[PDB]
RNA sequence: UAUACAAUUAUCAUAUUAAAUUGUUAAGUGUUGAUUUAACCAAUAAAAAUAUAAAUAAUUUUUAUUUGUUUUUAAACACCAUUAGGUAUAUGCAAAUAUAAAAUUAUAGUAAUUAUAAAUUAUAUUAUAUUAUAUUUAUUCAUAUAAUUAAUAGGAUAAUAUUUGUAGUUUUUGAUACCAUGAUAAGGAUUAUAAAUUGAAAGUGUUAAUAUCAUAAUCAAAAUUUAUUAUUUAUAUUAAAUAUGUAUGUGUAGAUAAAAUAAGAAAUUAAAAAGGUAUUGUUGCCCACCAAUUUUUAUAAUAAAAAUAACGUGCAGUAAUUAAUAUAUUUAUAAAAAUAUAUUUUUUUUUUUU
């Protein structure tokens, strides 16, 4: 700050510290999981 | 120099003598130093470690009505999971101390078992009695550990000892089973522990851990026992113990157990430990 | 305050250059009160309506011995010019007199006829330091 | 501390002290007071 | 907080100087006022450049069509009476009604200081060539 | 709690173990982590890969870079192992060797003065028990060949002067 | 350093 | 936890001290005593959460 | 005034059973020129390697012998002076720490002691994992005035008070314009993620025991010099408390400001060894010359020594601004400084055939 050098980025608390771990990153696309499971299973038999 | 002057406060109906000498000083180079601590009835008994000397009917009433303190401690620590208490590190510390209380004697016995080449046949009632007596004298503080050890190794065994030792041993190292069986036996027959097994377990365990150490059964003579200068409790031998730019200024701000809670004279902006500034929505 | 120009120099703190809420500054110092406008001549620093009566201060209200200066919100009236009587106003250092009467003054308040901050500066009311600082700003010659 | 003394009603550092009633105790009236009933004064005005 | 130093005394004969200086500052201000009134009225009375910005519509259109037709035949007299001062010009356009909602919305007008130039103005420099001795607030030529 | 244990914690002020009184400040330099003489795990790899880079640009070999990055991937765990073993050495050295700064320095010549004395004494008894601490006068770069017959051409025993 | 005594 | 886990109505934010205290000295009633007997997620009524109760009522 | 060292280990000057002394080797020219040094100046540059055995132990060497000073530069280095030169290392003379001693100083009458070592004194490149400073936006910053701080006193719907209209000057002195102790500000630099705060004690006008020049206080309409302040930048512009006339100049010097927090930025870190003549400790102590005086005497430019609190030079010492200490020789305003040897009461940096 004042007539002194800025702290390195790692010297501040985490920027996203208040966002829950399930949000970073979002795991979306759950709808498809089951689909591909069946698919792969099917392919194995092929 | 314009030297500041302070006029003495005399004892007052609300301001007794000790309050005055402890909270007030007439010499103003000693102002703004720091906080002093003192102890009262129980915290004094903890810090001063006054061993109770035995006494009349009340003291034996309370030797017979005592029960298991090994257990009572455990219970009281557990009890912190009750709805109306927290779990304390102090309560835990008390449990720990009572469990690990057996290093002064168990440690000694470990030395007599593993630290001595050829301590005769340890099943024989003679050497056995030597060991028994010395043990009961390490407990109850009648002897130094060092003194009792040097007593043990210098104790009278049998005439022409070495030359009978040439008829059994090559390099003078006997087998260690008799030693451990005797050393457990003594702690059992003496009343050393409230629960019988603990003796044997600890004496065994402490040996097993040391088995992995470099030059395990030798010891430097100065650090081996009580002496002026000691090792730190981690390195003792058979011992049981073997943002970021502002958090100078955030030093109060987590969830903090306090001792003395801060007060508005001493803390300008702090709100208290229970406070949540950024609350999430919970059902 | 640094220098005490009045009693209040002792009582008041400056607080650096501090902000006050809109149009409330503790001390009413109207530097702008004489600030020439031809088109706004009758609306600027004067009565909001021309049907307002002249203020209290154009009238002799009670039994008077006499006054030293008349107030500065008094409005200059044809009689101020014509009657040829002393018209004084309290300005700094001491007092401003209207000596040379003109009809061009008429209908405005003496606030507006008296320049609060003169382009003229006394070198003798200034410390040598202050005189230096007035030379830096390019006011005093040196 | 000062030439102006604290006024004991408005100061919580008096009110809530050990010599008075803290705000976390149960706040009921301490004792009743019957003054006017026990010994009563007859009315005499200062004015006729 | 240091004790305030005392202010030096006023001056000798500075009361006379202040009296004289304010006196003739006021006498000067009379002519400055007279002159700026003359200027203000001379400006109100004299013609101005066209207020509308021709770069946009409906003004860009060739002078023989659209709004310019509407001006030459219906509004001309009035537009000249008010000397193309931008306020009455914009109002007249509102009241002619044959443009109607557009005057404020689609049409663009020159900025204040440019619209105030005297008719005949060729170079932009003119804004800065007007007299500074006169107190009209940019309402002088 | 740190009284009577004169050594303080570790990574801490007065944590250093001592050897015959002079403290041990070189520990990392021993296991060859972070020293100038430091042990290097993979050389042949890095040299091989450097050679590959310098030879030609028409063919690019990532085979070499794969052998190398394999090598490194192992090196990490190796190093953590060595460090751990070294801290165990610090512990052992403190228990069974170090005197905790209690014995006199052996590492500077004055500490050995008595030794040198024994030698001075000898050169004195050779001289008929006379000149102690005395040594032969240094002569000249070429004292032997610049001097005439009759003057000493080589430096004598001090007693002999 | 020389003047330090003042 | 800084203080016992109990319905917060039992706590008061202290004057002059940064800390909370209990408005009945040291007595504590568990969560179970706020709700009806065997109340799901101690709740005035088990059917809905607070908002659910509001809009059902509306 | 008299009134009981040690003799097992004690550092400055009274040595003593000892094998030495003597060795003729090396090195030197091609050519056109910035070497050495923190920096100056003179001005060819290369060089001088070998010896063990043996000598018997003690009892009358103490006026004897013996403890780093040395011919020859037509030979250098080195050192001293500064371009001119001096000097450049055991054939004269020369006992001398290696301890025989009785409290410090002092030529053996001076002052009353002295000397001494381990407490304490913040920076000497030791290691992955527990995860990022090199982005963005800013910078024309001004506002104070017209003197008297000293005590109580009740009214309708009340069982009767003119108490309607209650009348005893004058002996004290500080918060003042003025010396007159206390107490809360600002100021990011390593207790991290979970059910959680990015603001601190080290003190910023107004506050409680030092008094002994003075009425200085806003109730309007008022006088810029003060480090410590984010203003509106081109379609349309002064109506109610009176309310700012000035600086258009190629977003243009130097120098500066702010931020990782409901926003959106991502890759070049620290630990562990250290000294004090001071003693709440470097703003600490001390050292010599340079005046007065006091006192003893073995009177050397100007006697010596001891007490000592001025004045003036400096900055010698406490690893202390080129480390100190001892001897030697030289030098000199004064501590002292240069060189030649020994040495740590100076701080350490560490190849078991590469
Ligand atoms: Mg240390
Ligand atoms: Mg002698
Ligand atoms: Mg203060
Ligand atoms: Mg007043
Ligand atoms: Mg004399
Ligand atoms: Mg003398
Ligand atoms: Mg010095
Ligand atoms: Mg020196
Ligand atoms: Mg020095
Ligand atoms: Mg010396
Ligand atoms: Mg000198
Ligand atoms: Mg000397």
């Amino acid at each position: 700050r004042r007539g002194k050098p800025r702290p390195r980025a790692g010297m501040f608390p985490d920027k996203y510290r208040r966002v829950p771990m399930l949000l970073k990153p979002q795991q979306g696309g759950q709808q498809y999981f089951n689909h591909f499971l069946i698919r792969s299973t099917n392919d194995r038999l092929t | 120099a314009k030297r500041r002057v302070i006029v003495p406060i005399h004892p007052t109906p609300n301001f007794p003598a000790h309050f005055i000498k402890s909270a007030f000083t007439t010499d103003p180079l000693k102002e703004k130093q720091k906080a002093r601590f003192s102890s009262g009835g129980e915290a004094m008994r903890e810090v001063q470690d006054i061993p109770k000397n035995l006494e009349g009917e009340r003291s034996r009433r309370d030797l017979a009505s005592r029960g298991d303190t090994e257990f009572q401690a455990l219970v009281e620590f557990i009890e912190g999971a009750s709805y109306d208490q927290l779990i304390s590190g102090r309560r835990f510390k008390k449990v720990y101390d009572v469990l690990s209380e057996n290093d002064d004697m168990f440690i000694w016995l470990c030395h007599t078992a593993m630290s001595v080449l050829n301590p005769g046949d340890m099943r024989s009632r003679l050497i056995y009695n030597h060991l028994r007596i010395l043990a009961e004298s390490v407990a109850s503080g009648e002897m130094t550990q060092r003194t009792a050890f040097r007593f043990f190794e210098s104790a009278v065994r049998s005439p022409a000892y070495r030359e009978i030792a040439k008829r059994q041993l090559e390099g003078g190292a006997a087998t260690r089973l008799a030693g451990i069986s005797a050393a457990a036996d003594v702690m059992r027959r003496m009343g050393l522990t409230r629960r019988p097994m603990s003796s044997y377990f600890e004496l065994y365990q402490r040996i097993v851990e040391r088995s992995e150490a470099m030059t395990p059964w030798g010891f430097p003579p100065l650090f081996q026992f009580e002496e002026r200068l000691s090792l730190e409790p981690r390195l003792k031998f058979f011992s049981r113990a073997s943002g970021h730019v502002m958090t100078p200024h955030t030093t109060l701000h987590g969830r903090r157990i306090f001792w003395i809670p801060p007060t508005w004279n001493r803390a300008g902006r702090f709100l208290g430990p229970h406070v949540t500034l950024y609350p999430g929505m919970t059902p | 305050l640094k220098i005490a120009k009045s009693a209040f120099g002792f009582y008041l703190a400056r607080r650096g250059q501090r902000k006050y809420p809109f149009l409330r500054r503790p001390h009413i110092k109207n530097t702008h009160s004489m600030n020439p406008s031809a088109p706004y001549f009758w609306s600027f620093m004067t009565a909001k309506s021309q049907m307002a009566f002249l203020p209290e201060e154009n009238y002799i209200t009670g039994d008077w011995t006499g006054k030293f200066f008349v107030s500065k919100r008094q409005v200059y009236t044809l009689q101020h010019a014509t009657s040829g009587a002393k018209v004084r106003v309290k300005s700094f250092p001491s007092i401003f007199e209207f000596n040379s009467p003109s009809r061009w003054n008429i209908g405005k308040e003496m606030n507006t006829l008296t320049k609060p901050r003169m382009d003229l500066i006394d070198e003798q009311m200034l410390t040598k330091k202050q005189r230096l600082d007035y030379v830096r700003a390019g006011l005093l010659p040196k | 501390v000062g030439y102006t003394p604290v006024n004991p009603d408005t100061s919580p550092m008096v009110a809530y002290s050990q010599y008075h009633w803290h705000y976390n105790l149960p706040q009921g009236m301490e004792r009743p007071h019957s003054v006017n009933r026990t010994f009563a004064a007859p009315f005499q005005s200062n004015h006729s | 907080w240091a004790k305030p130093k005392k202010r030096p005394k006023v001056g000798q004969g500075f009361h006379e100087k202040a009296q004289k200086w304010r006196e003739e500052y006021l006498l000067d201000r009379h002519r400055a006022l007279a002159d700026s009134l003359r200027a203000y009225v001379e400006f109100s009375t004299s013609k101005r450049v066209e207020p509308w910005d021709a770069r946009f519509k409906p003004f860009d259109r060739i002078e023989k069509d659209g709004v310019y037709v509407l001006m030459r035949y219906m509004m001309e007299e009035k537009l000249q009476l008010c000397n193309y001062h931008h306020r009455p010009v914009k109002r007249l356009f509102c009241n002619i009604g044959l443009m109607g909602p557009q005057i404020t919305t689609k049409a663009r007008w020159k900025p204040y200081r440019f619209a105030t130039n005297p008719a005949g103005t060729s170079k932009a420099e003119r804004m800065y060539q007007r007299d500074k001795t006169v107190y009209t607030h940019g309402h002088n030529d | 709690d740190n009284l009577g244990v004169r050594r303080a914690g570790r990574g801490e002020i007065d944590s250093s173990p001592s050897h015959s009184g002079s403290p041990v400040f070189t520990q990392a330099k021993l296991i060859g982590l972070s020293g100038e003489e430091q042990l290097t795990m993979c050389q042949s790899e890095t040299m091989a890969l450097r050679l590959c880079m310098a030879k030609a640009g028409k063919e690019t070999c990532e085979r070499e870079s794969r052998a190398l990055d394999s090598c490194l991937g192992r090196v990490g765990h190796l190093r953590r192992a060595m460090s751990e073993a070294c801290w165990e050495f610090n512990d052992w050295f403190i228990q069974n060797v170090s005197d905790n700064h209690t014995k006199p320095f052996q590492h500077r010549p004055h500490d050995w003065r008595h030794f040198y004395a024994q030698e001075k004494l000898v050169r004195e008894r050779q001289q008929n028990g006379h000149a102690y601490g005395r040594r032969p006068k240094q002569f000249s770069f070429g004292a032997r060949y610049v001097k005439t017959d009759g003057y000493g051409k080589r430096p004598r025993l001090p007693y002999n002067k | 350093y020389i003047e330090r005594g003042k | 936890l800084v203080r016992p886990d109990v319905p917060e109505d039992q706590y008061v934010d202290s004057w002059y001290i940064c800390t909370s205290m209990t408005h009945h000295m040291g007595d504590y009633r568990p969560w179970s005593a706020s709700a009806p007997p065997n109340a799901f997620r101690f709740r005035p009524f088990n059917e809905f959460d607070a908002k659910g109760r509001e809009y059902v009522q509306y």
